RNA sequence: UCGGGGCUUAAGCCCAGCGCCGAAGCUGCGGGUCUGGGGGAUGACCCCAGGCGGUAGGGGAGCGUUCCCGAUGCCGAUGAAG
RNA sequence: GGUGAAAAGAACCCCGGGAGGGGAGUGAAAUAGAGCCUGAAACCGUGGGCUUACAAGCAGUCACGGCCCCGCAAGGGGUUGU
């Protein structure tokens, strides 16, 4: 508002253009040893534990 | 309705160098890196010869061109402007002074700037001897 | 007797919109981004209606002066020597022979050759 | 073989049978007209004087026409000045019989 | 085949639950059940429920076979916004628009 | 930085000459409109010549929208308006 | 301000905490499903065709070429490289 504003309206070109590196990336997963089921590697999850 | 040539072939061509006035030559070789001589002239598509120069160390020029003409250079930054002589450009790097013209006699666009890669210019000869090259004149 | 605006403004809208098809970005969609192209569109093509007679009456040339300087004489020799024999033929268009039916070119050539000298 | 022809203004190559439309003509839908007018040959026939000095062309005409509407736009900026015009232009078409001459 | 399934009016807006659905489009129903499981976002949750309920249908209404069946398609559009007003310096108020989905998600046989 | 490249018995200046390129100017071919003259007993229509950049502004001819007469009519579910 | 001729306003089963859906069902029609006739435009999205990472722009126009699509054909439509 005061001082600064946009001197004209993105074009909705520019505007998608800016956010080609939003969009997300699947995380990291691995088949944990005891189960079958999938776990974030380096890390403990329900339906399951560890030994020791 | 007018003709339209199909898929050319590349003509190279050889050219010599001594004793040519820089500009003159420059001339004769933008036009042939340009149709304008081939009657199936088309000036959306680039089928001008190749062209090779050598012996460029050896151009001829008028007046005191080799103290007098003096060419610019600027780089992005404040005072950037460089004033090479033509002296200098010979005994250093002296296949440039040819292109300096050459590039300069052709079209702007993007197609001028392929036809300046289908020249070759050297300080020799002893160009690769690739294939064709109809030594002219 | 009240006569509103009714169909008769979408219309003439949707109308335009059409001219203006393939246009870059809001000079396609917005309607009144559409109309001040279309305006310069007609401008532009009625200018070029009359280049290309021009954008022709080069290319031609180019091409005949080409092959011409093959049989060592050049366009505006060629023309003078032609023009001078009086064959109004070849209308520059026609000097396409100059690619194909090469021959024929070259006994134009002879003639006009001949006329001038 | 070739001949260059001359016809509505223009010039033509043509080859003996060889559809052609052509500048607007004032004749039957199918008649035969001979456009007198002609220039060259397939085996050389330079037209010294203007004209083929006895030859000609055969043709019949398929029948008239008109083309497709072109739009003329004109346009004057700040002054408030615009006018619109389709145009059509007429052709009969052509189709060359022989090349007798 | 194939079967949909779609969410209607969910209160979250659609630019954000976007992210969260072309991160599953095309991928296999056992790959999204995972990828949505572990995936840090609020819309996760919605895509997958209503990626849960596709399935169902699949089978229970379509004969498909879970063991086989994928995201064929999907995407969220946009519904109907809340406007809410909001005291703002020196009395002046602006509309903030809370705005809302309408997520698809359509599945079909691996194969055939 | 002469627009640039580049140019020196010139691609500079002066004097002489033959060419060619070059506009939406002029010609060719087709068409429109107006105006005038002519044939048309004829309206219709045909022929010949000429005019037709345009702001303020004057004049002329049309297009569409709502409604009324034409309607105790006519189209409409084999599909109205949009 | 407007479901439909009529509530015949969707029993029942399925996913879901719910919302909302998917089937089944009513109806001439459910993309008439309940702020429900018609449902235009701006605006957001999914899929497909052509296109773009050495390129200088009032975004178009003119020409040629490539690809994709229509028709036996001459041809036409979309796109855009120079
Ligand atoms: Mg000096
Ligand atoms: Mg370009
Ligand atoms: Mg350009
Ligand atoms: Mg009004
Ligand atoms: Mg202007
Ligand atoms: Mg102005
Ligand atoms: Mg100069
Ligand atoms: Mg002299
Ligand atoms: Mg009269
Ligand atoms: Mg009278
Ligand atoms: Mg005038
Ligand atoms: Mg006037
Ligand atoms: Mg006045
Ligand atoms: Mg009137
Ligand atoms: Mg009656
Ligand atoms: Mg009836
Ligand atoms: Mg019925
Ligand atoms: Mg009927
Ligand atoms: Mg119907
Ligand atoms: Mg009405
Ligand atoms: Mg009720
Ligand atoms: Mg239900
Ligand atoms: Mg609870
Ligand atoms: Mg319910
Ligand atoms: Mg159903
Ligand atoms: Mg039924
Ligand atoms: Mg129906
Ligand atoms: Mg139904
Ligand atoms: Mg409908
Ligand atoms: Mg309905
Ligand atoms: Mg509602
Ligand atoms: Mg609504
Ligand atoms: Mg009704
Ligand atoms: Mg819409
Ligand atoms: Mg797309
Ligand atoms: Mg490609
Ligand atoms: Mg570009
Ligand atoms: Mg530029
Ligand atoms: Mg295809
Ligand atoms: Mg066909
Ligand atoms: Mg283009």
């Amino acid at each position: 508002a005061k001082h600064p504003v946009p001197k004209k309206k993105t074009s909705k070109a520019r505007r998608d253009a800016r956010r080609s590196h939003h969009a997300l990336t699947p995380p990291i997963l691995v088949p944990c040893p005891e189960c079958k089921a999938m776990k974030p590697p380096h890390t403990v999850c329900p339906e399951c534990g560890y030994y020791a | 309705k007018t003709y339209v040539p199909k898929q050319v072939e590349p003509r190279w061509v050889l050219i010599d160098a001594e004793g040519k006035t820089l500009g003159r030559l420059a001339t004769k070789i933008a036009t042939l890196l340009r149709g304008k001589h081939r009657p199936d002239w088309t000036p959306n598509v680039a089928m001008g010869d190749f062209v090779v120069v050598v012996n460029a160390d050896k151009i001829r020029v008028t007046g005191k061109k080799l103290e007098q003409k003096i060419y610019t250079r600027y780089s992005g930054y404040p005072g950037g402007l460089k004033k090479i002589p033509l002296e200098k450009m010979l005994a250093t790097h002296p296949e440039r002074v040819l292109e300096h013209a050459v590039k300069g006699m052709l079209p702007k666009g993007p197609l001028g700037r392929r036809l300046f890669k289908r020249l070759k210019v050297y300080a020799g000869p002893d160009h690769p001897h690739q294939a064709q090259r109809p030594e002219k004149l | 007797p009240r006569a509103k605006t009714g169909v008769v403004r979408r219309r003439k809208h949707k109308k335009i919109l059409k001219l203006a098809k393939g246009y870059w970005g809001l000079r396609s969609k917005s309607f009144r981004k559409a109309r001040e192209t279309l305006f310069a569109a007609g401008n532009y093509a009625y200018a070029h209606r009359k280049r290309r007679k021009r954008d022709f009456r080069r290319l031609w040339i180019v091409r005949i002066n080409a092959a011409c300087r093959q049989h060592g004489l050049n366009y505006s020799t060629f023309i003078h020597g032609l023009k001078k024999a009086g064959i109004e033929v070849d209308r520059k268009n026609l000097a396409d022979l100059a690619v194909r039916e090469p021959q024929v070119f070259a006994e134009l050539v002879e003639r006009a050759k001949a006329a001038q000298g | 073989m070739f001949a260059i022809v001359k016809t509505g203004g223009k010039q033509y190559r043509v080859e003996p049978g060889l559809k052609l439309r052509v500048e607007k003509l004032d004749a039957e839908p199918g008649a035969t007209v001979e456009l007198p007018v002609l220039l060259l040959g397939g085996e050389k026939t330079v037209v010294g004087t203007p004209v083929v000095e006895g030859a000609s062309v055969v043709a019949e005409v398929l029948g008239h026409g008109r083309g497709k509407k072109i739009l003329v736009s004109k346009f004057k900026a700040k002054v408030q000045y615009r006018r619109k015009k389709g145009h059509r232009q007429p052709y009969t078409e052509l189709l060359i019989k022989e090349i007798r001459g | 085949m194939e079967a949909k399934a779609i969410a209607r009016y969910v209160r979250i807006s659609p630019r954000k639950v976007r992210l969260v659905v072309d991160l599953i489009r095309g991928k296999s129903l056992e790959e999204a059940r995972n990828i949505l499981r572990y995936t840090n976002k609020r819309g996760a949750y919605f895509v997958a429920k209503v990626l849960e309920s596709a399935a169902a249908n699949a089978v229970n209404n379509h004969d498909m076979l879970e063991d086989r069946l994928y995201v064929k398609a999907a995407y969220v559009d946009e519904g109907p916004a809340l406007k809410r007003v909001l005291p703002r310096a020196r009395g002046r108020a602006d509309i903030i628009k809370k705005r809302t989905s309408h997520i698809t998600v359509i599945l079909g046989e691996k194969h055939g």
